[PDB]
């Protein structure tokens, strides 16, 4: 069908309904009255994070070349990482909720819950 | 932390007051000083692997009993030498963090809080790390106020170790 | 003569000692009169005592006591006597005491004077009896004369929330002014003249809250782009 | 609490990693707009009383159920509580503006605020209205060119609006 | 006071700690800002007698009932006009003190502490002084960051009056 | 509140003691005074709509700039006149509540707590309400100790406004 | 806390209403029985020790499982706690009697009392028995004609019994 | 808190019972091993530093994910927190050893400890490992015959191991 | 507390005087030596441990009656009290050095110090010796040219020595 191909499914646009109070962000005055915040990093302001900070290149230089000492694939995740980016508050975009995660449901290989179940 | 930014925010929040022109000048003084200390941290990062091994060798030259005395606290075997190089890397990394933050915020958070508890429990003397820090202070090859920015955070760690 | 009944301890941040030689910026500015303040800084000490014991909220003018202040800056009374004057104060006795039972009021007074949370429910139930049988005066005397208050604040330091945040971490414990407001979920529905208990968000036809997309020119807003100095 | 430099420092520490050179340019361009960052908070601080008072005045002109008898702003003390609640948010947003990130806003202003208003019976959606009325009032004032050199500071204005948005959805 | 110097000393004394590199940058930011605010105060000092009478006349033009209504709170007689000019001089003098100190230290010490007690007891409205301060903010004739230094301490007093 | 009843209960509860004959006489003095103040409140209720508009007109006659000066704080348009009449009604209603409660209980929790804040934030002078309360004090048409009961709670509000 | 006058004052304020003349009729007849109201609280106050002691004595004569070993009144300190718990309720009922309504009884005596006894393991039904034993002891004493002029005060006696009933069902 | 004598006293009080003669022999044989009870706590107290330090050293030799960067013992202050957390448990176990029962261990050491480690993100199973590493380090040291008359004290050693087990399952 | 700018501001306020132009040059030349003022306190802060330790070591080499048994430094806690007393004075002298005047030194360090040492039995003349031993240890270190541009800062060195002298005569 080609590259630039129209689909109703992929049309997030108010062209089929004429809601004329909805437009692309444009003026500097638009941040106070109509627009809220980018919902992802592709929609972010040029060269800044989704929250408005300058984007930094995400990775450093590994000190301490060592398999037993030194950071590796076995190292545990420091809890202050999620605190630094603000993912620990429920009003943050990256706030994880584990109550509806697939990981929270019961294993079925476990014989115990299976016989409890049948 | 003890960034100038957080220090200025804490006083104004403790008055329960807005950010006056007092705190803005305190932030401006951090800003016009960062262009000297960020070059210091960039220079210390690239010079790191030389400085770590040089400091570790200077410690063994100053205290040669540390490589010969048997025991878990000494660098007599290979695990002890690896742990010693790891500790010198920790100190240099904290110095580079304090350089780009501005002020001794990271190293009070990571190094000095509970340090002599570690040195007394794991039975290791603080004179070794002083000798290691003196080598880094003497041989980073910096000058101007770049060296002044580096040596302040070096001598802070020397003062807390002594 | 009815001693106070025993409760068990819990695990809290202040029961353990922090190591922290050379602390960070989460120190809460110990407001002592042993630093010999000026007339400028005794106003800050008075304001911090108003902020700790009263909320941020009753630092209105009908709540301010000009006479405990004038006796504090003449060294007639100490800071501990100033806190005792503020808890037994007259706007505190109708904006925090008439709107609680004896159980919520004791956790208010433990959180704001002792600078710590309660240990469990049994501590609230245990200390609740002193208020009823001795008045607020007897309750605040036996609270201010504990070993816990004297070992931490003494007679000359404004109390504060002791050891709120862990020092690595950003998120710490909720501040006690936000954790316990003036009244709770009880007492409010008919007695404190509060109604409807919740709020659906405000609906409107001009939306004002839409997220910008990836091709909008507002993302590339810019001005005065190149200096072009000289030749 | 953390500012924007200490945040990437905590990221790099919790991974034991030296800061790469590209992160140093990411910090140098935050240093580059230091005067423009300071001008915004200076302009907000110089107009802080008129921001809160005009936003509060326009709130009750369109939501008159609050100041009529029975409302949650019908007293002199509930009304003074409302004005001082608005100053609190304007204070902590300006703290987060010079910090560079919203740690101090999230940490000691917004944490537990929704539960507080639910316990008091305060309508949180009307708090959210007043916060966005202060937001556009401060944004249009931060685009004023009096007393400043000729230039671009639009990305900082979007960053300032983001903090008001974060405080607005944190209270409903 | 709220000089940056005293603010930096108070935090370090409250840690019980020496003056680190945190507070030195806060002092350095006051130092490299004073060369703009001292010229502002020098300019406001020489322009003072014009600005006082201009602000007092602007108040009478904005509120003409203040010169006609009889009573001790109003500038209907000569003693009231003298006291009004005295008060405008007080406000301008406190602004010039805050300019050379750096930060609102003097005017919290002298003006704003106990001010609405005075305004309520002596029965005088704060809108007059706001109108007077707006004239001084509009007609000091400064520019650059000199005007930025002046207008910050003008608008601080306007915010505390409102 | 500050009813005599609640005042007597608070002291006895603060001793942790029963209601002795001290507090019973305090309650009895409220009881034998209420038959004078309840007639005052009944008379002020029926005379209300006249007194409100009379006081609002007296304020505009005393301060004629309030109807001519443009701005949101003044009664220049219709919404300002409606809000002014609303405020005078609030003051008269609080006086009538204090009349049958006995003692300044209602108006301290409703009017005076946080009133200086409202008057400074919303830009409005307390002399207008003093002028309005003087009209009500002069023209309620009461006599005997009925007028004595009314004027005490009028002058309480005048004292807290000044 | 509120008395009976402040209660309808709050009713009339929260709808912004002037007090009608009929409500002034309703308040003047409360003024009319002031001496008879004061006469009761006086008789309860001068007999307060014998009320609590005789009611407590008759409670364990018919519920002897409390003072036998293992019971919730088998100590000298649990027993002194029980007597002082009964004096608390007798105190706050007499406060509500001169207030005219049960705001101070509900507010700082009964709020959270059932949960307290559930946390301690105290049987709340036996507290309810002791409260009604004080109730009839004080009611029969408030119908004594010694030291008072001859008249009718029966509606006030029913109002006094209502507070004891409200405290009785509040702790089960 | 209670010791072993006060515990049977509370048992006998809460049913109002005189202590039988057989309970007096049960207490006399606790008196009989008093010197042997004191020797154990004396030997643990004299080696308390080397117990904690060797157990902590052997913990990170086999769980090296804790002291590597990102771990919950990667600081100098989290590490000093860990050593001092181990000394706390060694202190309260030795308190319970001379008390005869685990009231003071359960009451002001273990109550709320699992929830604390869950709130902090500390792995409680690795705390349970370190507690059992202190356990047999102290048990093998309490079976040392230097400085004591030679005799039997094995039941006391099992009682000492029981407290370490109780503290171990209390924190997972 | 006051710095040097706030001191002349208090002088000018307490007579209601506008600041003359000559006082503005007096303040501008204090601004002129700001970097040289900061270098001194930076060099003292970087050597603060070796200042106190070497001065204290040289004090007991020549006054050995203090550390011998019976002396006022014969303990480990009286000795640690002495070292920490010397750090206090070195701290507050450095505070006064960046303040420009000795208000914070006189106000919250030296006020009541002579009476304290008289109440404790501490010999104040030996404190005065140790203060002057720290004085030239810091003065000879502030004349070091390593890490600074070569220039004149001698008047600031005399100002620094004045604070040590003021603290020395305040303690006898
Ligand atoms: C210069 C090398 C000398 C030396 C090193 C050595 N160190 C250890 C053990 C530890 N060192 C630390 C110190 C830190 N850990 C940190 O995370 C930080 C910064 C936040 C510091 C400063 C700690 C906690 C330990 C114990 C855990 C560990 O890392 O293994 C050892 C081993 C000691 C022992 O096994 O008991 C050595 C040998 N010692 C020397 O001999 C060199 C001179
Ligand atoms: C625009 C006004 C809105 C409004 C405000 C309102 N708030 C309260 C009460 C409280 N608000 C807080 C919030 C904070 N306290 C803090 O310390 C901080 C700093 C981080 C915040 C954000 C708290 C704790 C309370 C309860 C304490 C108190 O009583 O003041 C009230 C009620 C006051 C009262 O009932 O006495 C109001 C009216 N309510 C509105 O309707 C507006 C939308
Ligand atoms: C613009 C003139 C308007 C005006 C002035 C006026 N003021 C007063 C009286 C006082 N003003 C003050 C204010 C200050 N005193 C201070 O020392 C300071 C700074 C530290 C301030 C801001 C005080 C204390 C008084 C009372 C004592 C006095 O100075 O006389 C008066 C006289 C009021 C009276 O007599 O009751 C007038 C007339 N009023 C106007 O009408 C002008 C618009
Ligand atoms: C005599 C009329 C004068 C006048 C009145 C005026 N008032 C306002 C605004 C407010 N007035 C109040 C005062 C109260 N509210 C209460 O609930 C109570 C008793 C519990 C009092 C005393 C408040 C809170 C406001 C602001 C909210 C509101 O009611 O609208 C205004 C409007 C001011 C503005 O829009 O900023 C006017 C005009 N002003 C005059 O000019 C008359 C002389
Ligand atoms: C007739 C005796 C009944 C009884 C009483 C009993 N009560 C307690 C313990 C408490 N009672 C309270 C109740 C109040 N405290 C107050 O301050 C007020 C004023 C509003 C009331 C109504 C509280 C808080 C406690 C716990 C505090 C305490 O320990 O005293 C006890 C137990 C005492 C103890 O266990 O040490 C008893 C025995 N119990 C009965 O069996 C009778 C029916
Ligand atoms: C072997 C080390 C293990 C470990 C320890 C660890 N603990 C903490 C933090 C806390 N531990 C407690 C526990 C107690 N506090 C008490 O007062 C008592 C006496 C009854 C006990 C048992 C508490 C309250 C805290 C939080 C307070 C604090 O911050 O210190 C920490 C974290 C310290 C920090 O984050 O700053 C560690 C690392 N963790 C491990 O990984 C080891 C298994
Ligand atoms: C070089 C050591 C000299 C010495 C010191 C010494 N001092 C003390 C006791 C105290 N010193 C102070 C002084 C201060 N306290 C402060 O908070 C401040 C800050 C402004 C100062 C300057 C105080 C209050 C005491 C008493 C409190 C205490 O006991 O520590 C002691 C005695 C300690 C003791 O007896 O336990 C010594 C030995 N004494 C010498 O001989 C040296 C000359
Ligand atoms: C005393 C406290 C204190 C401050 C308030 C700042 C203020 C300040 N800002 C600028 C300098 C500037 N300030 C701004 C900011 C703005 N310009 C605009 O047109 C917008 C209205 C607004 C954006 C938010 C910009 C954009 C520049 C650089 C000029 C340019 O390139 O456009 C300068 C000159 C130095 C420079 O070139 O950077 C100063 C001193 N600095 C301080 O020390
Ligand atoms: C010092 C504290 C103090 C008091 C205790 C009261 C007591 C008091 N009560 C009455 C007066 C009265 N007291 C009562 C009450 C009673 N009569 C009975 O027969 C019943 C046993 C009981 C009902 C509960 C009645 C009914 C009257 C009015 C006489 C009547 O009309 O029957 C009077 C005479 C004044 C009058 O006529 O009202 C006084 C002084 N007043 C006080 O100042
Ligand atoms: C100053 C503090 C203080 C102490 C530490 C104790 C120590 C102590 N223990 C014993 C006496 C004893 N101590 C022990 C204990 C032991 N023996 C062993 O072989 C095991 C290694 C260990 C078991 C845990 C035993 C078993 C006896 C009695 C000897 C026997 O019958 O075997 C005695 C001699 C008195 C007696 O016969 O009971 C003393 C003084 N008493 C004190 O006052
Ligand atoms: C980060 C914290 C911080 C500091 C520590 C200072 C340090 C500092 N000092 C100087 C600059 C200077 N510093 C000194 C001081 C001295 N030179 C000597 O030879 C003596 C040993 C010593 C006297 C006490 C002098 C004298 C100058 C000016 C050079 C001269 O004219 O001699 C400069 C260059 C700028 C200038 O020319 O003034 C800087 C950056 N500034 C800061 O921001």
């Amino acid at each position: 069908s080609g590259y630039g191909d129209y689909s109703y499914s992929t049309d997030r646009t108010k062209g089929h309904v004429n809601q004329y109070y909805v437009d692309k962000a444009r003026s500097r005055s638009d941040w106070g009255n109509r627009n809220v915040l980018p919902a992802s990093e592709g929609d972010a302001v040029l060269g800044r994070t989704a929250k408005g900070a300058v984007a930094v290149p995400e990775f450093g230089i590994p000190q301490l070349d060592d398999p037993v000492l030194g950071f590796g694939p076995d190292s545990m995740v420091d809890p202050r990482i999620a605190e630094a980016d603000g993912a620990v508050w429920r009003w943050d975009a990256g706030f994880v909720d584990e109550s509806m995660t697939l990981a929270s449901c019961a294993d079925i290989s476990d014989e115990a819950v299976a016989d409890e179940a049948f | 932390m003890k960034t100038p930014i957080t220090e200025a925010i804490a006083t104004a929040d403790n008055q329960g007051r807005f950010l006056s022109n007092t705190e803005l000048q305190a932030v401006n003084g951090r800003y016009q000083r960062a262009t000297a200390s960020l070059t210091a941290a960039k220079a210390l990062t690239g010079s790191a692997q030389r400085l770590i091994t040089g400091a570790a060798q200077a410690v063994y030259n100053k205290f040669p009993y540390t490589t010969q005395m048997p025991g878990p606290a000494y660098a007599s075997s290979a695990i002890g030498k690896a742990k010693c190089a790891r500790d010198i890397g920790y100190y240099l990394r904290m110095v580079t963090y304090c350089l780009v933050v501005g002020g001794t915020g990271p190293m009070d958070e990571y190094l000095v809080a509970g340090l002599e508890e570690i040195n007394r429990s794991f039975d290791l003397s603080p004179s070794w790390y002083i000798e290691a820090l003196q080598y880094i202070k003497n041989s980073h090859g910096l000058s101007g106020q770049v060296a002044n920015e580096a040596n302040a955070y070096i001598d802070y760690a020397i003062n807390t170790l002594s | 003569s009815i001693p106070i009944l025993k409760y068990s301890l819990s695990t809290q941040n202040q029961r353990v000692e922090s190591f922290e030689v050379n602390p960070g910026d989460e120190q809460y500015r110990i407001y002592s009169t042993d630093s010999l303040p000026s007339s400028s800084e005794v106003d800050q000490i008075i304001w911090a005592a108003y902020r700790q014991i009263f909320s941020e909220h009753q630092i209105l003018k009908s709540t301010k006591q000009p006479f405990l202040e004038s006796q504090l800056r003449f060294n007639q009374i100490s800071i501990k006597d100033f806190i005792k004057g503020l808890v037994l104060s007259a706007p505190f006795r109708d904006l925090n005491y008439n709107v609680n039972n004896n159980y919520r009021f004791v956790e208010i007074c433990v959180q704001r004077v002792l600078g710590r949370d309660i240990y469990n429910e049994r501590e609230k139930i245990a200390w609740s009896i002193i208020i009823a049988t001795q008045g607020l005066e007897g309750f605040i005397d036996t609270l201010l004369n504990t070993q816990e208050y004297l070992s931490n604040f003494g007679d000359s330091i404004v109390p504060f929330q002791r050891r709120r945040i862990i020092p690595q971490r950003s998120k710490g414990e909720m501040p006690f002014n936000l954790k316990t407001p003036r009244y709770g979920i009880e007492f409010r529905s008919k007695l404190a003249a509060t109604q409807f208990s919740w709020a659906s968000p405000i609906r409107r036809f001009r939306p004002q809250e839409q997220q910008p997309k990836a091709g909008d020119p507002a993302l590339f807003l810019n001005m005065v782009q190149e200096m072009g100095p000289g030749l | 609490m953390l500012d924007a430099f200490a945040k990437v420092v905590a990221q790099a520490d919790a991974r034991g990693e030296f800061l790469s050179n590209t992160q140093i340019d990411a910090l140098s361009k935050m240093v580059k707009e230091g005067n423009q960052r300071l001008d915004i908070v200076n302009k907000v601080t110089s107009n802080a009383s008129a921001i809160v008072t005009n936003s509060a005045r326009a709130l009750f002109a369109e939501q008159p159920q609050l100041i009529q008898p029975g409302g949650n702003a019908y007293t002199s003390r509930r009304m003074a509580a409302c004005l001082r609640d608005m100053e609190i948010v304007l204070r902590y947003v300006s703290y987060a503006m010079i910090a560079g990130d919203s740690s101090v806003l999230d940490d000691r202003c917004l944490n537990g605020l929704r539960e507080t208003y639910q316990a008091l019976g305060t309508p949180g959606s009307s708090v959210a209205v007043a916060i966005q009325k202060m937001k556009d009032a401060s944004v249009a004032l931060a685009n004023d060119t009096t007393g400043t050199p000729i230039g671009d500071c639009s990305s900082l204005v979007a960053e300032l609006a983001g903090y008001f948005d974060r405080a607005a959805v944190s209270v409903v």
